[PDB]
């Protein structure tokens, strides 16, 4: 127990470390979809050599 | 009386979510008893809608 | 008067005249720790007492013992603000001189073969500070003294409620000081038992036979002896005629020819006196009378041994005819009577089932220890050791007192440990108070309460040490050799150290103080707990003990305890009350003789309270002392009624003594409901320090003491002329009478600059003296945090009207003009400690370079080359102050984040921004940063260059400090040399070398040469050799955390004024929240056009009985009333004459007073000061309960120009036009409560998740979550709102996939819950899974 | 788990299955030896102690953890009690989007509506202006989004301007008792720190200003928007669930303005006149020609729904006071005049608000409730109702009625020390000799109070309802009553002692004049006591709510 | 989830310590005898034949 004896106990600090921030996940979601787009403006062996 | 028809109820979440825990589960599991979801209690439990 | 007392002089209204002053308000801490740690002689409480109980260590029979000599406490390593700095304890070594001896063969009286005597070091101590405070760990922490019940014996009663019969047991009970407790109770059917613990109830009289006594001898003590003779037959009956009290014979009782008590009347006492009259002694009786008598002893035949009857056997025909033949005519019976004489002990050994000692023995060694079989000896050595033996049980002095007091004995000292007399005393006394006879006790009466202190609990916990410890030295010293050691090896410091320290740490009372406001800190160290180890705990107590029982008067103030969880446990010790020598409190009163009262004063404790008969404070007498009346009100045991002239024993020493030095600081205290009085003393603490500090202009003459007897101002010890004023420092030049032959100097108070106090203010000091000014001993020199003049400013004074103002003060809000906010009158400065540690993590170590990865320039333009911020740049929230950056690897890149890595090729670095932030939504300047580094590590620029900043700074200031004084010597020195021997205008050409060796006459002259020459010369290596020892103090390494390098402190001062939403709150308990703060020009103003500051509300002072502060109000715009006309005076360049007499008139002024003054001031440059310090406002004192009344503000209102009835016609700042109805203007002291509104508010969008349940973990700055608790969710499920309650506790809280995607489809505009399941659900079924219990989920 | 300083954190079911696993690893390496039966015995009870103690600690010796004195948490202490799973974490979780502040009063507001600060909006509806942001293009990517808003341009505050302006948020006081403790509002955004709350709403929350702080949710998704407006709005709960009583009567400054402003005294200035409507009633209340109250005759047009549904006019000279008329302009059509003809206190106005929502719906009723609040707060600063020392009239027949009963104990104690009577019935006869005097003190000052104001119109006097400050503040229903203004004026009651005895020796003296120290310590016995029963009486309120939602 | 190959077998608490014990009056037996032969203090037959 952290101080005062409330149901405050040390268990409901620890933050987690392991997820990743939404932010970060809209991130990944525009950036897949903007290389989407410019890959689409490419050939189709250069997008797929590219892509493979 | 309100906390013995509580708990004598055919649905064991709501007779497990406030008052003496550990006698309703094994009342609950020896019976092998099903709970249908019955009631905002489960429901809120579960995380669906009301 | 002294000097700052005519600086500004305040009025006094009351009409009591003070006969003790308040005492040094913090004696329970200094006194208490003056007690524990000092050399007494004796078995005085202390560090002594603990030695010498504990001492001497014997081995186990071996014949070597080791024995105690002496201690001493050696001197801190680490001066106070160093240690605060650091982060050590302040504390102090403990050397103990150790002899242990080693006996020879076959001489236990012989002598020894050798003694090893030497000092040992056992743990540090820590010290307490000039002012009642502990260091602990960085911190300044307070050890609150604790109320518990009084070792002794307590007769309790536990009325009515066993089993619903209406009958009352009754319990005794012996609680020791160390050891185990013993409980004596009857049951509903009239048996005695015993109970060890509060272990199971066992026969009362088995202890009896735990004590080897026989029946015999138990109903010797227990009974009286009815003696049957047959006087050659008819079996006759020995009468005592007093034993036929309130009974009915069942036969004619005749005595000397008359037959005196009739068949079947009950006896009339006339009977029994004319019995008494005709001397009679032994009458006759029938053989059927001893049908229900018990026999005493063992009656047996003589030759043959058979038995008759055993002890304790009813007496049948049968066994008179057996006690016939053998001839046996003495019969021994038990007196016996429904009464008077219960036959309690009778029946409790007829409950018994043992008969002698052993089986008593082994019935207890059973029935503590039960499940293994008894031993003889072990069961003695047990009986032993629960009440007898000097090691596990003990009394004190004060349990040998009590247990004496409430057994009506002769002395008040002995043994620690029980003995037989004791016990069987007890239990005589218990069948006493069952048999009607005596009174039961009440835990709530303070006579049978103990306050313990710092002293006693810190010397308990070190003896709990050093029995902790003396086991492992008869573990040594049974294996112990003969010469391989000195005798340090056989102890270990760290169970000592550890307990001491485990307890200034970590107790429930031993916390951090308050530190936001003298009057907090002096009311923390005077605070009364009851909880803590010992003592009652807030779930199992209890009502009684909140409760307030009429033995708290003048010893426990009754209108201060917190309002909420524990109310009136955590109760505060009054102003006058002392602690007695036992332990319990003690209030004084004045010594009344005959009818004069004597100005004499005796400390009275409670159980000798209710003797006497006490008088009233609020009485009226001459100056013969006579009391104007013949009859007084008085209080005799806790019944307050009206008594003769001079019945009175003690009259009550001033009108103060109910109340605490909290609650005695509300002015018309007498004015206000207990409720609102208890939440304004509540709430009178938690004022921030403004600014400023403004003078209330409402006192009741106890801001002097408060200010002066706290620890926050500087307060001169001997006085002189002031030789030098700065803000760091102040120099006194003391007088010649004042000052010491040897050791001249002159006196210097360092005073201390803007620094964090515990509650995040910050703690300033001020002089408020000027350049050579005469100041007497004990005179204020440096105003601390909200201290005016040596006086205590909570808050600030400003202009109030009570009158609604379109809304805006709904229920309880204050509404402020915008003049307070420019003129920054509440802005308050407050003191944060960010803090930047830098670590060594697995992955490599961490730096505080300022190159930061992905960062501009502008961003770092604040901070050096060296990557710590710049002294005095203001930063907003989000600014980077120390540059620090941790290694990390292994990035595991996606996709196209790979594909644009090779794209622009950008390296994704090996490092990551962990740098100390700004928290969100503050500002101010950074005012100090600090370096600690381990040493063994490379020190940076920044940190070499604060070095030598503290090193120049140390060794200037240590110049300073010896050239200023020597400055005096040598000043002393020249007017040592000019009295016999003056060279006028020679001595000041040749130098200061060549004044310590010119030639002079052998007197007291030489001599004082000679002393005034060593101690230059003593002052000049002094120097040198602390010079030296400051410097390896300061140059060296410093203490860490294991396994971190650098840690890198800044303090940010914060500058925050005042917005909506803040807490203002009067002394007299009303709160309110700032809810618009008006430009000036819509204020209501009066016809002079004085804009009011502060629009309260009216309708709060009706409902809420606190009517005070309508008068406050009314005699504070009667203080500024004379404060503006003094100034109208003043700035119309009145001669001192005019001010003289219109002064004076204000200074006279109302009934018979307490407050003569002035002409016997100087002419112009005492009296001018005055008016310069009156033209804000002349202050009124009101002492508590005795104070001013409406009839003298009345006439204080007709010495201003202001109108009678105290409410002037307002004009409405807008319209223009006049409010119907004048309204109540005047000043209010309010005060900034540290509720501030930037410290309650923030939110969240998304941050950061508690790690076992994926929930958004609560705080600040955390981020947190409002917690929809339970009951917010059934009033969602009250409403039709499902969807709300469905993302409320899935998406917005815990779904792990569903957070995300509602994430997503918010930042595409795009409204819509994906729900899922929450996830502490799954975290539930993997519980109960993980039990033996089989819960799934079910097919469609 | 690594806490930041290589020190760690484990639960203390690591230890339970540490010592499970240890002990089942020494029972199978004893019968791989072949041991005595007294020692796989021991070793059979330990593992049965074992996992009796992981399944459920406590139910047998409590086998506490190491270095520590305090017991250790097994399986059924995470899953039964206060803070288990079903009570800490799935009956009520921690929840995002939300926010807390200290609550503030700004009576400029319609009820429909709070205030709520910048920077708390900002901070909560982050993912909505970085939506709009990446929409309007002002911010290429999100990243940008998120630099920008946390740099605070002034391109932002138009675009939370456009995502404030029709989404309700959650307004929430801790003590959440019955279902209006949560109700949605409309921001309006606030130049300050603290949430504005809108007056009339405030007695629903049981909220004073006295420094409580609220807490505040979003409804993120489409549905809970609807929700929140459609069922919890401020305006639709205008009725409480116990009873069809209005749950928005005002509170205390506007029942003050309104029984300040509907009152009459028998002279004022403009004292019988003439009047057209209530137009040039306002007109000569504003000019200050006539006084607020004086009788008049005046001509209102009240309307009526006496054919189906329809609105029939009807015309007359009405004789009423002038603030009467000025607040009959606030009342909506179908209302008849005689609920302004009275003096409107508290209940007045409470049927006042329940007949305009039982005849016109709902829409009249709520803007009428806040043109109520508005003419209140307005004619309340009009009216600078304040309280002042000399309003406490103290009665000249006090000191003779104490005096009077002074002597009447001196007779029960003489007639005490003659032995006539017993000890209880001198007890039960000064008790009631003291409640007596207590009573006539009370008819006393309340007659002493009401009708002091004796003024003068066309003849000798006359006697009228008082215009004293604490007489209006008592009368009106604002805040207290007769038992309150008895404790400052008359003496106050008989305190009873912690026994619940009574003293035969009551307090007699108020707070106006001066109380000694033994009768102030008295009193405080009282005031504890009763601090102590309010504390506790919450927690069994709380408890009895719980247990009867959870039984339905 | 993980599992744990217990050597000897273990009476499970809530099944045995519970008010309404489900060994208890499931075997007709009362608990204090049960106790007595759990923590190997006594022994009971087991269907030993008539
Ligand atoms: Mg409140």
């Amino acid at each position: 127990p952290i101080g005062d004896d409330e149901d405050s106990h040390l268990g409901d600090f620890i933050e987690d470390t392991t997820l990743e921030l939404p932010l970060d996940s809209a991130t990944t979601e525009s950036l897949r979809a903007a290389t989407h787009d410019v890959l689409a403006g490419l050939t189709a062996r250069e997008a797929k050599v590219l892509r493979m | 009386g309100i906390t013995k028809a509580s708990l004598a109820t055919e649905s064991f979440i709501s007779a497990a979510s406030f008052q003496e825990t550990t006698r309703v589960l094994t009342e609950a599991a020896v019976a092998g008893k099903r709970d249908e979801l019955r009631g905002l209690k489960e429901n809120v439990i579960v995380g669906r809608l009301i | 008067y002294s000097y700052t007392e005519k600086k500004r002089i305040r009025k006094d209204f009351g009409k009591r005249p003070q006969v003790l002053d308040v005492p040094y308000l913090l004696s329970i801490q200094l006194d208490s720790f003056q007690k524990f740690i000092e050399q007494d002689p004796e078995g005085q409480y202390g560090l002594e007492a603990a030695f010498r109980s504990v001492f001497p260590i014997q081995s186990y029979s071996g014949n070597s013992e080791l024995q105690y000599v002496s201690y001493r406490l050696g001197e801190p390593v680490f001066d106070v603000q160093e240690c605060q700095i650091r982060g050590v304890t302040y504390s102090a070594p403990l050397r103990v001189k150790l002899r242990l001896v080693i006996y020879e063969r076959e001489a236990p009286e012989g002598t020894v073969k050798d003694i090893k005597e030497q000092e040992v070091y056992m743990g540090e101590i820590p010290l307490m500070t000039d002012n009642g405070t502990f260091v602990i760990n960085g911190t300044e922490r307070v050890i609150v003294s604790q109320l518990h019940r009084s070792p002794g014996v307590f007769f309790d009663s536990d009325k009515g409620k066993t089993h619903s019969s209406g009958k009352v047991l009754y319990n005794a009970r012996i609680i020791p000081y160390r050891g185990s407790w013993l409980d004596f109770e009857f049951d509903p059917k009239d048996n005695l038992f015993v109970r060890i613990d509060r272990r199971r109830k066992l026969p009362a009289t088995i202890i009896l036979r735990a004590l080897n006594y026989t029946t015999e001898q138990i109903l010797d003590l227990f009974f009286e002896k009815v003696i049957f003779e047959i006087r050659d037959n008819k079996l006759q009956m020995e009468l005592v005629p007093e034993r036929l009290r309130g009974e009915t014979a069942s036969f004619d009782i005749e005595a000397n020819g008359k037959v005196y008590v009739e068949k079947g009347r009950r006896i009339t006492a006339r009977h029994i006196r004319q019995l008494e009259k005709d001397d009679v002694k032994l009458i006759e009786v029938p053989v059927e009378y001893i049908a229900g008598k018990v026999v005493a002893k063992d009656y047996i035949d003589e030759s043959t041994g058979e038995l008759i009857c055993a002890a304790n056997m009813e007496l049948s025909l049968d066994l008179l005819a057996k006690l016939s033949q053998s001839g046996h005519k003495r019969i021994e019976t038990l007196f016996t009577n429904d009464l008077d004489h219960g036959p309690y002990i009778s029946e409790t050994l007829r409950v018994d089932p043992t008969n002698d000692r052993l089986s008593a023995l082994v019935e207890i060694y059973r029935m503590m220890r039960p499940g293994e079989p008894p031993t003889r000896e072990a069961a003695e050595s047990l009986f032993e050791n629960l009440f007898f033996s000097e090691d596990r049980y003990d009394l004190s002095a004060v349990g040998r007192m009590k247990f004496n007091r409430s057994l009506l004995r002769e002395e008040i000292e002995g043994s620690g440990i029980l003995s037989k007399d004791d016990i069987i005393d007890v239990m005589k006394k218990l069948i006493d108070i069952r048999n009607g006879k005596g009174e039961v006790d009440d835990i709530d009466h303070l006579g049978n309460r103990r306050i313990r202190s710092v002293g006693e609990m810190a010397e308990n916990q070190f003896r709990v040490g050093l029995v902790r410890v003396e086991r492992a030295v008869k573990e040594r010293l049974s294996l112990g050799d003969l010469d391989t050691l000195m005798p340090q090896d056989m102890i270990n410091a760290k169970p000592i150290s550890a307990a001491v320290k485990e307890f200034f740490g970590s107790s429930q009372l031993s916390q951090f103080m308050d530190q936001n406001n003298p009057l907090s800190e002096i009311t923390h160290k005077r605070r009364i707990s009851a909880l803590g180890p010992g003592g009652l705990t807030r779930e199992r107590a209890g009502f009684e003990v909140r409760d307030v029982h009429p033995t708290h008067y003048g010893r426990v103030c009754p209108i201060e305890t917190p309002e909420g969880p524990n109310i009136g446990l955590i109760n505060s010790l009054s102003v006058y009350a002392q602690t007695n020598e036992y332990g319990f409190l003690e209030t004084p009163y004045r010594k009344v003789t005959d009818g004069v009262v004597t100005d004499e004063i005796h400390y009275l404790s409670a159980i000798e309270e209710g003797n006497y008969v006490i008088a009233q404070a609020n009485s009226n007498l001459d100056e013969e002392g006579h009391f104007v009346e013949d009859l007084v009100t008085c209080r005799s045991k806790g019944e307050s009624s009206l008594f003769s002239r001079d019945q009175v024993d003690y009259m009550d020493v001033s009108t103060q003594q109910v109340v605490s030095v909290g609650a005695s600081l509300i002015p018309f205290l007498e004015h206000d409901d207990a409720n609102r009085a208890l939440m304004g003393a509540n709430m009178q603490r938690q004022a921030v320090p403004t600014l400023r500090a403004d003078k209330p202009l409402v006192g009741t003459g106890m801001e002097r003491a408060v200010a002066v007897d706290s620890g926050v101002t500087a307060v001169a010890k001997r006085g002189g002329v002031v030789q030098y004023v700065d803000a760091s420092r102040i120099v006194i030049k003391v007088n010649e009478d004042e000052m010491y032959p040897g050791e001249a100097g002159i006196d210097i108070y360092n005073l201390t600059k803007y620094t964090r106090s515990n509650q995040n203010t910050c703690i300033n000091q001020m002089p408020c003296v000027s350049l050579g000014e005469p100041v007497e001993r004990g005179d204020v020199l440096a105003d601390g945090p909200s201290t005016d003049l040596g006086e205590l400013a909570l808050g600030q004074n400003m202009r109030v009207a009570f009158m609604p103002w379109n809304g805006y003060n709904f229920e309880d809000s204050i509404l402020v003009s915008e003049r307070v906010v420019q003129e920054d009158r509440f802005t308050t400065i407050h003191i944060q400690e960010l803090a930047c540690v830098s670590r060594d993590t697995k992955l490599g170590p961490e730096e505080i370079t300022a190159d930061i990865p992905n960062v501009g320039e502008a961003a770092l333009s604040k901070l050096d080359e060296s990557g710590i911020v710049y002294i005095g740049a203001e930063v907003t929230g989000g600014d980077i102050l120390v540059g620090k950056v941790t290694p990390k690897g292994e990035t595991q890149l996606t996709p196209e984040e790979k594909l644009l890595r090779a794209i622009f090729g950008e390296k994704a670095s090996d490092v990551k921004d962990s740098s100390l932030r700004v928290p969100n939504g503050v500002s101010g300047t950074v005012i100090d940063v600090q370096v600690f580094t381990r040493d063994g590590v490379e020190k940076d620029k920044r940190a070499l260059e604060i070095e030598e900043m503290q090193l120049k700074q140390a060794k200037k200031d240590l110049s300073e400090e010896l050239q200023i004084l020597e400055a005096g010597l040598f000043s002393r020195i020249r007017a040592v040399l000019v009295a016999g021997g003056v060279e006028a205008e020679k001595l000041d050409k040749l130098p200061r070398d060549r004044w310590l060796e010119l030639g002079l006459t052998d007197e007291e002259k030489q001599n004082q040469l000679e002393q005034l020459a060593e101690q230059y010369d003593e002052l000049k290596h002094e120097f040198e050799k602390k010079l030296e020892a400051k410097r390896r103090k300061i140059t060296q390494g410093d203490d860490l955390a294991p396994g971190v390098l650098k840690i890198v402190k800044v303090y940010l001062a914060v500058k925050r004024r005042i917005q909506p939403g803040d807490k203002m709150a009067g002394r007299h308990g009303n709160k309110g929240v700032i809810s618009k703060i008006n430009p000036i020009e819509d204020m209501p103003y009066d016809e002079n056009g004085t804009p009011v500051d502060i629009v309260l509300n009216p309708l709060g002072v009706p409902s809420r009985m606190n009517i005070g502060q309508i008068l406050e109000t009314h005699l504070g715009m009667a203080a500024k009333g004379i404060g503006d006309k003094i100034n109208a005076m003043l700035k119309q360049q009145q001669e001192v004459a005019k001010l003289r007499e219109f002064i004076q008139r204000a200074y006279d002024l109302g009934a018979d007073v307490r407050q003569k003054v002035d002409l016997s001031t100087f002419s112009d440059e005492e009296v001018m000061r005055l008016a310069e310090n009156l033209r804000k406002g002349m202050p009124i004192a009101t002492p508590v309960f005795d104070g001013a009344k409406e009839a003298e503000i009345k006439e204080l209102l007709k010495l201003g120009d202001l109108p009678t009835s105290g409410q002037i016609r307002l004009y409405d700042g807008r319209t223009g036009e006049q409010f119907e109805r004048p309204v109540t203007v005047g000043y209010m002291y309010m005060l900034k409560l540290n509720h501030l509104v930037d410290d309650k508010m923030h939110a969240r969008s998304t941050g950061s998740y508690s790690l076992v349940t994926q929930q958004p973990l609560g705080g600040k700055a955390q981020f947190g979550g409002q917690r929809f608790g339970e009951m917010e969710v059934w009033a969602l499920e009250a409403y039709g709102a499902a969807y709300t309650l469905q993302e409320m506790l899935t998406v917005k809280s815990d779904d792990v996939n569903g957070r995300t995607k509602m994430y997503k489809n918010i930042v595409d505009g795009n409204h819509q819950m994906e729900p899922g399941m929450p996830e502490s659900f799954n975290v539930l079924l993997k519980e109960i899974r993980s039990l033996g219990i089989n819960i799934e989920l079910e097919d469609e | 788990v690594p806490l930041d300083g290589g020190r760690f954190a484990t639960s203390d079911l690591n230890d339970l299955y540490r010592r499970v696993i240890n002990r089942n690893n020494r029972l199978k390496r004893l019968l791989d030896l072949a041991a005595p039966d007294i020692i796989v015995r021991n070793e059979k009870r330990m593992l049965q102690e074992a996992v009796d103690a992981l399944l459920d600690n406590g139910r047998r010796g409590r086998a506490i953890t190491g270095s520590n004195k305090r017991p250790l948490k097994s399986l059924a202490d995470m899953i039964k009690g206060k803070q288990g799973r079903f009570r800490q974490n799935l009956l009520g979780k921690r929840v995002d989007y939300s926010g807390r502040s200290v609550i503030t009063v700004g009576p400029y507001l319609r009820l429909h509506q709070c205030g709520l600060p910048k920077k708390m909006a900002l901070e909560l509806f982050k993912p909505f202006i970085y939506g709009k942001l990446e929409l309007r293009g002002l911010a290429t990517t999100i990243k940008a989004a998120k630099k920008m808003v946390e740099r605070e341009e002034a391109v932002v505050w138009d675009i939370l301007d456009e995502v404030i302006r029709e989404h309700p948020v959650l307004l929430n006081r801790a003590p959440t008792l019955h279902r209006l403790g949560i109700q949605a509002f409309e921001p309006v955004l606030i130049e300050g720190k603290a949430i504005q709350l809108h007056p009339l709403v405030c007695a629903a929350y049981n909220a004073d200003f006295d420094g409580d702080q609220m807490a505040v949710h979003v409804p993120l998704t489409l549905e809970a928007q609807l929700e929140a407006r459609a069922l919890m709005m401020s305006t639709n709960n205008i009725l409480s669930p116990a009873n069809g009583e209005p749950i928005i009567v005002p509170s205390q400054d506007v029942v003050l303005g309104l029984y300040y402003m509907t009152r009459d005294c028998v002279n004022a200035k403009g004292e019988g006149m003439v009047l057209t409507g209530p137009k040039e009633a306002e007109r000569l209340y504003r000019s200050g020609l006539a006084s607020l109250h004086a009788r008049v005759k005046v001509r209102i047009t009240e309307y009526e729904k006496d054919a189906n549904g329809e609105l029939v006019a009807k015309t007359s000279l009405k004789d009423t006071t002038v603030g009467r008329a000025i607040l009959w302009m606030i009342v909506p059509k179908g209302l008849p005049y005689s609920i302004v003809n009275q003096a409107l206190g508290k209940k007045a106005i409470s049927k006042m608000l329940n007949t305009c929502y039982r005849i016109l719906g709902l829409k009249p009723t709520v803007i009428f409730a806040d043109q109520i609040m508005y003419t209140g707060f307005a004619y309340a600063a009009r009216s600078g109702a304040s309280v002042g020392i000399d309003d406490m009239v103290i009665p000249e027949k006090k000191h003779e009625i104490i005096s009077e009963a002074e002597a009447e104990v001196a007779e029960i104690q003489e007639q005490f020390q003659s032995g006539l009577v017993t000890a209880g019935e001198r007890y039960n006869k000064v008790i009631d000799i003291w409640a007596a005097a207590n009573d006539r003190v009370s008819k006393a000052m309340m007659d002493n109070l009401q009708t002091e104001t004796v003024i003068n119109r066309d003849g000798q006097e006359e006697k009228q309802v008082s215009f004293n400050s604490i007489y209006m503040m008592a009368d009106s229903g604002a805040r207290g009553s007769a038992a309150q203004i008895r404790q400052l004026a008359g003496m106050r009651g008989l305190m009873a002692k912690p026994d619940g005895s009574i003293i035969e020796t009551p307090i007699t003296a108020n707070f106006r004049e001066g109380l000694n120290v033994l009768q102030y310590f008295i009193s405080t016995h009282g005031a504890r006591k009763g601090l102590a029963d309010t504390a506790l009486k919450t927690a069994n309120s709380g408890y009895l709510t719980r247990r009867l939602v959870d039984v339905a | 989830m993980g599992h744990i190959e217990l050597a000897s077998p273990t009476a499970h608490i809530w099944f045995l310590k519970s008010l309404p014990s489900r060994i208890g009056l499931l075997l007709d037996m009362p608990l204090r005898d049960i106790e007595r032969v759990l923590y190997f203090e006594s022994y009971v037959v087991i269907e030993g034949g008539m």
